RNA sequence: GCAGUCAAGCGUUCAUAGCGACAUUGCUUUUUGAUUCUUCGAUGUCGGCUCUUCCUAUCAUACCGAAGCAGAAUUCGGUAAGCGUUGGAUUGUUCACCCACUAAUAGGGAACGUGAGCUGGGUUUAGACCGUCGUGAGACAGGUUAGUUUUACCCUACUGAU
């Protein structure tokens, strides 16, 4: 929520620490992404930096096509699993964790996105919402 | 070496009449009145014949005798201020952004207000002291005129305006933008 | 607009100043010693650098 | 380890923006020596974990001064210890070295802070193996494996409570 982020994101619950493997929502060859860092996180002794819905993270593809493997690169979270509260009132949670890969300007490498995408993620990133299928 | 006695001579003009008790110097004339407390100095004043006053020090050192001549110039400036008056002119300097200044009221206090100094949104208020009276000069572009009895007030009021418009985090040699003091003089001409 | 007269007005305050070598303090143009007492009133000054 | 003085030279031009040889004057006890004053009727000998406080020789944050300071990005210095100074891969490690984030990943002290607070990987008892040395018993501060961590109810201090 900063690197070319059009708008400001309200706080939500932190689902994915470093070491989590979310799925790959896009169709650019990658199968699943191992999160190593969060762009724009704090620093406290012993605390793991934790991503959430709409954040940008540094990820390495573990399972997938051989070109994407073995090179750290940016990505965006599109579905969570740890439930979060919206200002409107209701709590909600997706079935599984997922995220698209994208260059640091915030532009989609893949063509389309399978499954639903969060409304908090869609507004913060314009190029995600261009290819987005179901918005919540 | 402890000087046995030293003295200076204050020449009083035909208009004014000055009064001193302890070390409180009242000075009255055609423009108005002034006052100054000098109870930190240790000197002696003495009258001789209306148009001449004699300040003196007895058994003074080097730094003591230095302050003796200072007192002459302070009391002289009170006399020249109440007779002729003081008049400080300043000019605007700018390249791209034109500075727009105007006198504004706030609880009847009167402030100088500088807008758009080097293309800024912050509005720079500067207070106007008691005695000084500001007015913008017609038929000369980008000029201001301060004037009053006291030098201490007028000059200090000019200095505040001067020092509220600094350029921060830039090469000041290149960025020559500000409101600078041009000419110091008197209100009345002739003298 | 530089303006010949108003350039010389601004340069009187900004450019025409000396500087102490020890403490880098700004000083008047024809001074002999630095007014700051931390550097010990040293007598090693120089002119402020010209712009092009 | 840290700081001065002098200034032959470097810095297109120019001793001193920023640098600086030959010399010379200091401060420090976060290095290592030199010494053997105290302790051998014993002051528990490495590192890590945990937690508090202090120092400034200031890495970042506040406000400033210089520049070979157009802007942007940097470089040198002042007042300042108010407030911060991380997550990992390998090693018992201190130290080191990489990856990543970050405003920043500054340096130190407190019996080389801290074992009736922990842990016991390391060192340094007894078991055992290899290599070199020794006629041999054995040696090796060379490598490798397995090896007991006791006691507070007393006075004070601290935290609460009459
Ligand atoms: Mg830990
Ligand atoms: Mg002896
Ligand atoms: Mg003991
Ligand atoms: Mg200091
Ligand atoms: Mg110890
Ligand atoms: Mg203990
Ligand atoms: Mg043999």
């Amino acid at each position: 929520s900063g690197n070319g982020a059009q708008g400001t994101k309200f706080r939500i619950s932190l689902g994915l620490p470093v070491g989590a493997i979310m799925n790959c929502a896009d169709n650019s060859g990658a199968r699943n992404l191992y999160i190593i860092a969060v762009k724009g996180s704090g620093s406290r002794l012993n605390r793991l930096p934790a991503a959430s819905l709409g954040d940008m993270v540094m990820a390495t593809v573990k399972k997938g096509k051989p070109e994407l493997r073995k090179k750290v690169m940016p990505a965006i979270v599109v579905r969570q699993a740890k439930s979060w509260r919206r200002r409107d009132g209701v709590f909600l949670y997706f079935e599984d964790n997922a995220g698209v890969i994208a260059n640091p300007k915030g532009e989609m490498k893949g063509s389309a996105i399978t499954g639903p995408v969060g409304k908090e993620c869609a507004d913060l990133w314009p190029r995600v919402a261009s290819n987005s299928g179901v918005v919540v | 070496m402890k000087y046995i006695q030293t003295e200076q001579q204050i020449e009083v003009p035909e208009g004014v009449t000055v009064s001193i008790k302890s070390r409180i110097v009242k000075v009255v004339g055609p423009r108005g009145t002034l006052t100054k407390n000098l109870k930190h100095i240790d000197v002696t004043f003495t009258k001789v014949n209306n148009q001449l006053i004699k300040v003196a020090v007895h058994n003074g050192g080097r730094k003591h005798v230095a302050a003796l001549r200072t007192v002459k110039s302070l009391v002289d400036n009170m006399i020249t201020g109440v007779t002729k008056g003081y008049k400080y002119k300043m000019r605007y300097v700018y390249a791209h952004f034109p500075i727009n200044v105007n006198i504004v009221e706030k609880d009847g206090a009167k402030f100088i207000e500088v807008r758009n100094f080097l293309g800024d949104k912050k509005i720079r208020n500067v207070p106007v002291r008691d005695g000084v009276t500001i007015e913008f000069s017609t038929n000369v572009k980008d000029e201001i005129v301060l004037s009053g009895n006291s030098v201490e007030d007028v000059s200090q009021n000019a200095a505040d305006l001067q020092q509220i418009c600094r350029v921060r985090n830039k090469d000041i040699r290149k960025f020559l933008d500000g409101i600078y003091v041009s000419h110091k003089g008197f209100i009345t001409e002739d003298l | 607009i530089i303006e010949p007269s108003l350039k010389a007005l601004a340069s009187k305050y900004n450019c025409d100043k000396s500087v102490c070598r020890k403490c880098y303090a700004r000083l008047p143009p024809r001074a002999t010693n630095c007014r700051k007492r931390k550097c010990g009133h040293t007598n090693q000054l120089r002119p402020k650098k010209k712009l092009k």
